[PDB]
């Protein structure tokens, strides 16, 4: 499902990203907390307050999975195969979920990358973390 | 909650049908089997290995009995849902963190669980009735959500 | 996402469909527009009275090619290749849509087989419904 | 619907300096592009074929004017979307035959053009006031679906 010119446009855009992808990480947690607070369910033992040092933790995890898969974006699920694991057998996070952060992702670079977020790229990051969610989600069941 | 009154004459009228508790305990063992991500809430179960081992147990018919003779006494205030599950609403969010989309994974269950029960008598337009009613009463769970 | 105990689940409850594959196909669709209105916005072209003769020609083309697809389990993307093209490029049914009739299916093989539609077999069915519709949805975009 | 006087601020203020046009245009563009299949309604649009041509579009520009126009009407009866909407909710159901999941994929990619427009004036309280609005319309044409 992904082009030759999807992986183009993935790796310019995050390549672009480099060394804030931890803090876009955050940012998007929080847009997903405050627009769809059920996500919230998930994480009870955190201080969501804006700010918060866990959530910027968490958010630094996440951008650096995603670093991995965009490295080896021709073997996600082999790359991500421990994160497939833990999120289907221990954290069980309902699959709806991964949508709702996958539009908050996009939205936070769409405002961090005003001359890079053109509708192809758009398009092709929408693929790429539809991708990724679907690695993650792949051994649910 | 809308619905006609042919639409609430038919829902009534199969689930006086109904053993509750046996019904309970079959939707809630499927919805474990089915989707295996709702186990995560019930770890205090004990052994929820195989399919045969859930529907089995009997932590898991028992839960299943509370749940749905809460949702069964819901079906006597169809017009009042929201009001209904105000607490149990909150009580789920705030205290037992209950993502909602688990209430609708329920209420396909449960559609399913019918239907398997009633056989014919679960007729197209009797389903559409139930269907709204399982949108109405997870909908109604997830009101005071925050 | 299929195993093999869930392709030996499938064959068994659709061989026990046999004839009445296409009659099971029919009540779905009927399942589905009284039950989810929205997917008549795809049928405006068809009369969908009750028992009208293009529906059930168009649950029995439905049922034959998931017999298609029963009989190909191990290579699906291969066998409904001119269907995936056919939804993608022609029809672009939005995707959710799909999860709908899926479910429409299951609760008319719940209504036509107690013996058959035990718990394990109600995952692997809901298992292989998913997989269809994500075969038929892949070339989307 | 109700929003929070904070929310309901935010609302407004963002929208003083919304170009309707230029916004309307990109977000019905970006959406033919990034869910192609949404351009099943617009076969006498002309040429979608690349994203290029479909930014640059006339007709697409245009209606994208007047869909988004409309939208904003209903930034001014918040109270009442479901009111404001009815008719053109028929319209799109008896007529256009138009699947209102479409209203929520065009929601999506307004908060995302909204956001590359705007930088980090758009941010996630800002974000969470524009998701409740982006719902609340979608869930207002769809209403009348039948
Ligand atoms: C693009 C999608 C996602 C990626 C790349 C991702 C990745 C990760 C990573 C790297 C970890 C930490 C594992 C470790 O400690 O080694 C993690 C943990 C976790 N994830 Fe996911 N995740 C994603 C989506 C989600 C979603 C949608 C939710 C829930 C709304 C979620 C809930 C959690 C939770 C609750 C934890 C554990 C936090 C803790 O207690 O430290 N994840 N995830
Ligand atoms: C129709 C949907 C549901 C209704 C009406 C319902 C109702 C209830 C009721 C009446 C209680 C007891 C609260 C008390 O003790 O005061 C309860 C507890 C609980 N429910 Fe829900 N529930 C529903 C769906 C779900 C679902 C789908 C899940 C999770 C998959 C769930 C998880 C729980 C948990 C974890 C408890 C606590 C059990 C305990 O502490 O023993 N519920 N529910
Ligand atoms: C398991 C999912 C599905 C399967 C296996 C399937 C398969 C098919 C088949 C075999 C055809 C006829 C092709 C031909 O002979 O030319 C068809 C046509 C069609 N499908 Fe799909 N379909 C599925 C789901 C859907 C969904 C979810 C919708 C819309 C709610 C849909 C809408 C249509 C439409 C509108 C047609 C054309 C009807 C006509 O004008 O004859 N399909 N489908
Ligand atoms: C916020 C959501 C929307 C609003 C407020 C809106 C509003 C409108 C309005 C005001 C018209 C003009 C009708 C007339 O000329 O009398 C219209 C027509 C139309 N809309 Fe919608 N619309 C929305 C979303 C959509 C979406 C997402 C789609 C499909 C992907 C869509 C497809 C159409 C079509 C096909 C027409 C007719 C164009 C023609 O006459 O060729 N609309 N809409």
């Amino acid at each position: 499902m992904l082009s030759p010119a999807d992986k183009t446009n993935v790796k310019a855009a995050w390549g672009k990203v480099g060394a804030h992808a931890g803090e876009y990480g955050a940012e998007a947690l929080e847009r997903m907390f405050l627009s769809f607070p059920t996500t919230k369910t998930y994480f009870p033992h955190f201080d969501l307050s804006h700010g918060s040092a866990q959530v910027k933790g968490h958010g630094k995890k996440v951008a650096d999975a995603l670093t991995n898969a965009v490295a080896h974006v021709d073997d996600m699920p082999n790359a991500l195969s421990a994160l497939s694991d833990l999120h289907a057998h221990k954290l069980r996070v309902d699959p709806v979920n991964f949508k709702l952060l996958s539009h908050c992702l996009l939205v936070t670079l769409a405002a961090h990358l005003p001359a890079e977020f053109t509708p192809a790229v758009h398009a092709s990051l929408d693929k790429f973390l539809a991708s990724v969610s679907t690695v993650l989600t792949s051994k649910y069941r | 909650m809308h619905l006609t009154p042919e639409e609430k004459s038919a829902v009534t009228a199969l689930w006086g049908k109904v053993n509750v508790d046996e019904v309970g305990g079959e939707a809630l063992g499927r919805l474990l089997v089915v989707y295996p991500w709702t186990q995560r809430f019930f770890e205090s179960f004990g052994d929820l290995s195989t399919p045969d081992a859930v529907m089995g147990n009997p932590k898991v018919k028992a839960h299943g009995k509370k749940v749905l003779g809460a949702f069964s006494d819901g079906l006597a205030h169809l017009d009042n849902l929201k009001g209904t599950f105000a607490t149990l609403s909150e009580l789920h969010c705030d205290k037992l963190h209950v993502d909602p989309e688990n209430f609708r994974l329920l209420g396909k269950v449960l559609v399913c669980v019918l239907a398997h029960h009633f056989g014919k008598e679960f007729t197209p337009p009797v389903q559409a009735a139930y269907q709204k009613v399982v949108a109405g009463v997870a909908n109604a769970l997830a009101h005071k959500y925050h």
